[PDB]
């Protein structure tokens, strides 16, 4: 789910 | 008066040597809320890899299944 | 001289730090709740290959005992 680790990423 | 605008009269109206608290304790505050974020998003990537390695290790089991189920088909004609 | 009425830069930073720390909780928040539904799925995703490891079991036993 794409969409999950772009937002986790996002917030690293 | 809520909260909120006694609040912000503090702010408005406070001496310096409280705004200067106030600017302390706020940066305690978000250098923590920063760790327990960042400490979030390290456990949703670790939880969203390891659902993935349960997705790879189930369609692997489903291939397996099938080789089997397609060679008892075939078998029952015996 | 006296820049030191200064009070205006205080104001400004417990401001600024109010505002990143209310952002910073949403996406803690946003963040713990994307992990809770994860484990959520991971669940229901374990609790389904349990079950095809004993339907594989069933019919791996049933054949072998195809047996002649």
């Amino acid at each position: 789910e794409g969409v999950l680790a772009n937002f986790f990423n996002s917030l690293l | 008066p809520s909260e909120e605008e006694e609040y912000a009269r503090l702010v408005m109206e406070a001496q310096p040597e409280w705004l200067r608290a106030e600017v302390k304790r706020l940066s305690h505050e978000l250098a923590e809320t920063t760790r327990e974020k960042i400490q979030a998003a390290e456990y949703g990537l670790a939880v969203l890899e390891e659902k993935h390695q349960l997705k790879l290790q189930f369609e692997e089991l489903e291939v397996d299944y099938e080789a089997i189920r397609s060679e008892m088909e075939q078998l029952k004609e015996a």
